[PDB]
């Protein structure tokens, strides 16, 4: 018996899944996704720290 | 008798309110957002947001 116990924060991922990354595309109303975080929106370039 | 034999001129000054703000909603970007995941399941609870 084999027992695996997940964690899911704003801490940096560890280990994660298979995919194929693509490239970024700004100012266009897309899916994304970054770290299981899937949304629908336009990315812009920030200045928030 | 009491009868008076002069007088004063005095400016009363009262306020109530006529209006309030105007405002608006939109049912498929508040419940949901962006998500059309979810927009066909609020399309199934009905006439509520009309
Ligand atoms: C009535 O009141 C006004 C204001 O105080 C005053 O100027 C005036 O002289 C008064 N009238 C009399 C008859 O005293």
């Amino acid at each position: 018996v084999v027992v695996l116990s997940f964690e899911l924060l704003n801490a940096p991922a560890t280990v994660c899944g298979p995919k194929k990354s693509t490239e970024l595309v700004k100012n266009k109303c897309v899916n994304f996704n970054f770290n299981g975080l899937t949304g629908t929106g336009v990315l812009t370039s920030s200045t928030k720290k | 008798i009491a009868i008076p034999t002069n007088f004063s001129i005095s400016v009363t000054t009262e306020v109530l309110p006529v209006s309030m703000t105007k405002t608006s909603v939109d049912c498929n970007m508040y419940i949901c957002g962006d998500s059309t995941e979810c927009s066909n399941l609020l399309l199934q609870y009905g006439s509520f947001c009309t």
